[PDB]
DNA sequence: GGCTG
DNA sequence: TTTTTTTTTTTT
């Protein structure tokens, strides 16, 4: 490995960039590499430059080394190799055999400092540091690493911070306004959203309606479906997307022609993504299938998601739990813990939705003591949406969508606001 | 399992390992070779403590160096899978010399006072008669190399104490060589005649009563009735006087091997020696003898008060065991 | 010097008195010495009393051993003799030979850790302490001394107690004086300090006021968020610290230059410590994983904090516990007992969060009968405060605290205090 | 060691009396120790009392063997010595030694009774027994011990047990006239005592102030804190002993002459005894533990205590249990088992405290039913007392200690007692 | 020159 | 992964 850090700290920039600060002469051996680290290292101080192969071998004949040494750096310079090595491949490995040198000089060290110490006081040496020195020296050899990255530092990352708020590095918007003003520029990435449903709420509409907008908008969508084939979930999102009503798929007033002709005239649009509907049984799939299936699509379909769909949250199973219950509360609280940790572990926007209380399909207001998941979907749920379809928002096409808990903004900056679904093409149409 | 096949398996796999060894006596089949999983000893280039053994129920190969043991089937599998799957459907496919000469030998009766061996036997307290059935020498290799050509590269001059092994004719058709010094290759270089020359010594010495089979020849001689089974791998078929011999191994109770064949021999219902109550605590009776002061008739004594079998032997086996 | 040990230990009762407390069979070899020394362990176990020759050599040696074993340790006991020498030399050279082994133990049990560390996964030796744990080893073996300390005599140590009664080192003061007047000086060193708050009433606004206050007083915090990123946990803190409204950072009405400014002057002020935040997926950190990140922040960035702050101690996991139980009593309770007993060993303030019942929710009062997830979490936590504020606190920005568990004081004397809560500025004032 | 035995025989006296009686000639050996033991038993039934060595030279000269033996047996005697080993080990070892040549002789018996069973009629010994006494012989060397006591006899041992009732022996005064009262003497040795209250009730109060009581009646307190640190029990026990208030030590009240002028105060009383005060991580001990704690404080200092006080049971690990195994019932059993095992081994009052239930943490009347954790610990605890605290008590400085529990006296006597609570000193005071 | 489970 | 006892707890 030793031939490798020197031919690329000789024939790099970056990577010389990166590892020179942690570059020390006892890290590489008591024979031709530390001699040519050391020639390396003086050339760099006396001019401020990697040096060339002419160069080290000019440098070589002026210096005072015997034949023996000198056969072995000459054979040693004569043996670089100027080979494009991956970056983070050569970064982690010159880390870890810095580590592994460092130590075992520490070791070795510690081990001296042992033997001079069962030695005649009159008779020791003084340089050598004392027995109580030696956690201390262990731990210089445990605090080297070419990178610290443990966690946010404040005051040491706020210039990286701002640039996070200014380019929103973490919002993904909604496609609607309305979602957009009250999450101060949609969602962010490793979040749990859930939707509410009271009565005569479909929970898969509003979740094909955000998998539309949000394939509209070039994001990869992964829509992991329970209760429904992979082909209805898919029929739904063409009933979004080609405008074609659901019922007219089913009829069969939509021909061939037209559906091939729209279905081109999307991909032609550079504006869209993919999306990837997978069809699992009811309470078979914990959050830890999904974390399978997200690895084989990365493998074999290269589909790397940013939007995660989950049909339904009570369908789920809890892998913590095991045991599953049709409607049971540890359940519910563990699928959403589960499912958050994968959109966190994943940065994906993860979307579900679950009913909301009786007393909360009764009541148009919906509070967050009336929901079927009490304690356990608003707490683990940075947003959660609340739908209400009552029969005079019905006749005129509409549901009143409520804000229960919003970690994003305000809750009662704007609560209520009302949705224009149309039920048909499975879709949410803004209200002026 | 079918052993003949698993052993073909593993001689057509093992014939090209280093070190192959066909060590196969009349009833066992073993290979010895040097062990490809780890090469052996990295030190020693000549050891091969890769071992294949048939005799067991499924032939099993262990390497004494790296430790690993496994079956046949398995080294096959996971080292040579092409004649693995040939060899895994191949299993539903099935489904004498007499010693004559004593050149450079002198016999201890007929050698002189003063010869040094007799100064040391004498250190070994041996009975003088019994010096009528050993030989000094001092070229042991050229000896037997006289008798046995090849067996020796080199003739060097040796001294050794040879007993020849008179079958129950009486007739020598082995010898056992004793180094006198300390230092040797071996104590006890034991050479036959021919191959199923006998491996039990003074059975042409043999009285009534009860027969003592001991360890050493040496600790026989003491011993009226004594026979010493020279060696070799302990069967019980082998050994006359199945009715009425009496088992003697050394006073080692802590030792775990000689506990293993006591109770082995036990388990046959065999009637064995005990040591539990000997007034003397040497590891053998010449020890005994020459350090404990031990005398043969004392010996005697506490042996024929000491016999037990069946269940006897069982439980005064249990507290001698440590 | 194993056989002098021996002999003295045999022959002189004021020697062993003196030495064998602090007596291990790791201290003598691999061989005889260390058979004799079980020999004699064993017979001082089940007699309370020093054994003799004869007792070693009949009643203990005539039991089970291998002959070369057997021969040495009757060789040892035979070579045991009672010798004339002082006794202040005997336990001095004693007290250097145990020194001396302890260190040799340490030294080749670090070396077996790095050894097994060096190897791959799936045959790493389990339950073998990582290389992080290497310092700490030699820090054990160094101090290794013949120093009865065992517990806190009441008569013999009221010296060192009332050094840390006029110390006061145990407390750590917070910035705001009515939580200083209930808590006598702040909170202790070794506790664990609640929050009961509900859903979205705070929480998570208190624990990152604390975190800022501390930042304040010079302390080190560590703020191991659960629930919330490392980026908005930071935009909360630089909304406490900089006097900026929330929205302001993410409409975009505070500029570049004043928030640089701002940082710069924070920047320069002696009296300002190190906030370092992490983010776990939910439910998938546990007081282990905790230890191995202040073990790395120790190591990498220098940073040891006296104040740590978990965001919410209810979706943690129990790193005792091996199969997630569906009872959320035990859970609960034993991830609090894990988090205290760190708190204790590192001598850190540990700050969290706790859900309070349904039945609480929009409650003016809230007693501890209302926490949500165990009872057995007020048990073991040191200060517990609930926040009530309903709907009229709300309209005059304002956070009503009943201290419901107070181990710092008496509970009833200051019960209620009414905070100033500021929700855009994300901290707590006083009404003053 | 028959040497030893026989050697003991001759010379000790104590050993002599306990025992001779079990002592047979088939126990020894059939060589020079048989014969040795058959001189011996003949010279003591000739004349009642021990022989000497030059005595048994006599009886060997008169009383004669075949030589072959005599020999041995001469030299036999030659090496019993006094060697003053001591009784307690002497006497385990030689009825281990008798208990081992039983069994074999059983064995052997068994063996020639199976024998002589298989011999025909004909020849078959008489004197043998049949098969069918095979196992009741076998009994007989089952139970074979110089125990000469297997239980407690009503009518045999009136006496004996008359001492006990005169001399109490068991009894531990409260220095509380209330409790001596309801326990007519006070709490009894190994016995498991607890007092359950509610969170932040006065339970770690209660049982500091009886620690503080037992301390003043020259009583060695070991109090073992598994939530609170040592120093803050020592503050408890100085507010509760030197009367000053916990807000006095924590406002700086007190000066330094004073504190240590009524620690010198309490020390030149020769009325105190010792209180060392340990701290274990929360689950981190068990009996075991405590065991190990209570060898190293007998062993590195002169303490052996009395009074173990365990600060709350429920926060320690059983010792057989392996964690998290079995649910709070079955671990919280074991756990009380294991403390009252303790308890009875080292005859010492053991005083703990439980958790109640969620239910009574705001009841003016707490019941057994009320325990926390398992219903086994009511069970096995020998006394039990509620500590009840309401608002109408707390505002006149009161509890409602009722008994629960009693094995001491009947509980109905003085089921409810009020009790003054003084919190700022810790202290326990009675009504009058 | 044998020795494994 | 189910099954059954008992307990303790909690949620509705
Ligand atoms: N971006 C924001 N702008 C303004 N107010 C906010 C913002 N985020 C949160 N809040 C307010 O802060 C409170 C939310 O409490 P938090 O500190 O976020 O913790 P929490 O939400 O109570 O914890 P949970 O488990 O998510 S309910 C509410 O009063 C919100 O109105
Ligand atoms: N450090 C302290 N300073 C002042 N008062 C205290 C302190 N500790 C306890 N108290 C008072 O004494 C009461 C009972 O405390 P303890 O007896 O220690 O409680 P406990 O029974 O151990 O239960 P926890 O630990 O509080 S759940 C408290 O409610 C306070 O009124
Ligand atoms: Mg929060
Ligand atoms: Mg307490
Ligand atoms: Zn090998």
């Amino acid at each position: 490995m030793v031939e490798i850090i020197l031919s690329h700290l000789i024939f790099d920039q970056a990577y010389f960039s990166k590892v020179w600060p942690y570059m020390d002469s006892e890290y590489f051996e008591s024979g031709p590499a530390k001699n040519t680290f050391k020639l390396i290292k003086s050339h760099v101080n006396e001019y401020h430059s990697v040096p060339s192969i002419n160069a080290l071998n000019v440098a070589l004949e002026n210096s005072s080394f015997t034949e023996t040494e000198y056969s072995g750096v000459k054979t040693l310079i004569s043996k670089l190799a100027d080979s494009p090595e991956d970056h983070s491949w050569l970064v982690k490995e010159t880390e870890k055999y810095v580590q592994q040198r460092a130590m075992f000089n520490a070791t070795s060290k510690i081990i001296e400092i042992q033997t001079n110490a069962e030695l005649p006081p009159e008779k020791r040496n003084k340089k050598m540091p004392d027995v109580g020195a030696i956690p201390d020296i262990m731990r210089q050899a445990l605090s080297i690493s070419f990178d610290s990255y443990v966690g946010h530092d404040w005051m040491d990352d706020y210039e990286a911070r701002w640039l996070s708020y200014m380019n929103k590095a973490r919002k993904v918007p909604f496609k609607l306004r309305i979602l957009n003003k009250i999450t101060k520029g949609g969602a962010e990435t490793g979040t749990l959203n859930v939707l509410m449903a009271g009565v005569n709420v479909g929970k898969s509409l509003g979740l094909c309606s955000l998998a539309a907008d949000y394939l509209q908008l070039g994001h990869n969508v992964l829509y992991i479906s329970m209760e429904m084939a992979e082909e209805v979930c898919a029929k739904r999102i063409d009933a979004n997307m080609l405008d074609v009503s659901l019922d007219d798929i089913d009829d069969g007033h939509i021909s061939y022609a037209e559906y091939k002709g729209k279905m081109e005239k999307w991909r032609e649009k550079s504006t869209l993504g993919r999306l990837i509907v997978k069809q699992y049984p009811t309470g078979g799939a914990d959050a830890n299938t999904f974390r399978s299936l997200l690895n084989e699509l990365k493998l074999k379909k290269n589909f790397v998601p940013t939007i995660i769909i989950v049909d339904y949250l009570g369908i789920c199973k809890s892998c913590r739990i095991r045991v599953y219950s049709e409607n049971s509360y540890t359940t519910v609280k563990a699928i959403a813990e589960e499912l958050r940790a994968l959109a966190v572990e994943t940065e994906t926007v993860l979307w579900t939705a679950a009913q909301v209380g009786k007393q909360a399909w009764d009541s148009s207001d919906v509070n967050m003591s009336d929901i079927a998941e009490s304690a356990g979907l608003p707490a683990t749920a940075d947003f959660m949406l609340a739908v209400i379809e009552t029969e005079e928002l019905a006749a005129a096409e509409q549901q009143l969508i409520k804000q229960i808990k919003s970690r994003y903004g305000d809750k009662n900056k704007w609560n209520k606001f009302l949705m224009g679904v149309q039920k048909g093409n499975q879709k949410w149409v803004e209200i002026e | 399992s079918i052993p003949w096949i698993d052993n073909e398996f593993a001689y057509r796999a093992l014939a090209h390992l280093p070190k192959f060894t066909q060590v196969n006596n009349s009833s066992t089949f073993k290979l010895r070779f040097r062990c490809p999983v780890c090469g052996d000893s990295k030190t020693d280039q000549n050891k091969a403590r890769g071992w294949y053994y048939g005799d067991n129920n499924e032939g099993n190969i262990h390497c004494y160096n790296c430790n690993y043991h496994a079956p046949i089937g398995i080294y096959l599998k996971e080292f040579e899978p092409d004649l693995y799957r040939e060899y895994i459907f191949e299993i539903r496919k099935e489904k004498k010399k007499i010693i004559k000469s004593l050149p450079s030998c002198v016999r201890l009766d007929k050698l002189a006072e003063d010869h040094p061996i007799i100064k040391y036997v004498k250190a070994r307290c041996i009975p003088k008669d019994k010096w009528k059935y050993l030989w000094f020498t001092t070229e042991w290799p050229k000896l037997v190399n006289s008798i046995a050509p090849g067996t020796y590269k080199k003739e060097i001059s040796e001294p050794r104490l040879v007993i020849p092994i008179y079958n129950a004719n009486g007739k020598a058709e082995s010898f056992q060589g004793r180094a006198l010094k300390k230092d040797a290759p071996q104590k006890y270089i034991t050479i036959e005649a021919y191959p199923e020359a006998t491996k039990i010594y003074g059975v042409e010495r043999v009285k009534d009563g009860d027969v003592y089979v001991l360890e050493g020849p040496i600790d026989s001689l003491f011993i009226e009735n004594g026979i010493a089974i020279t060696g070799g791998q302990l069967d019980l078929e082998v050994v006359p006087f199945k009715d009425r011999r009496v088992w003697v191994l050394d006073n080692e109770p802590r030792h775990p091997d000689t506990i293993k064949r006591m109770t082995k021999l036990v388990d046959a219902g065999e009637r064995v020696m005990f040591w539990d109550k000997s007034p003397w605590k040497s590891k053998d009776v010449n020890d005994m003898i020459r350090k404990e002061g031990a005398t043969p008739e004392q010996i005697m004594e506490y042996m024929k008060n000491n016999i037990a079998q069946g269940l006897m032997a069982k439980m005064r086996l249990s507290k001698y065991a440590k």
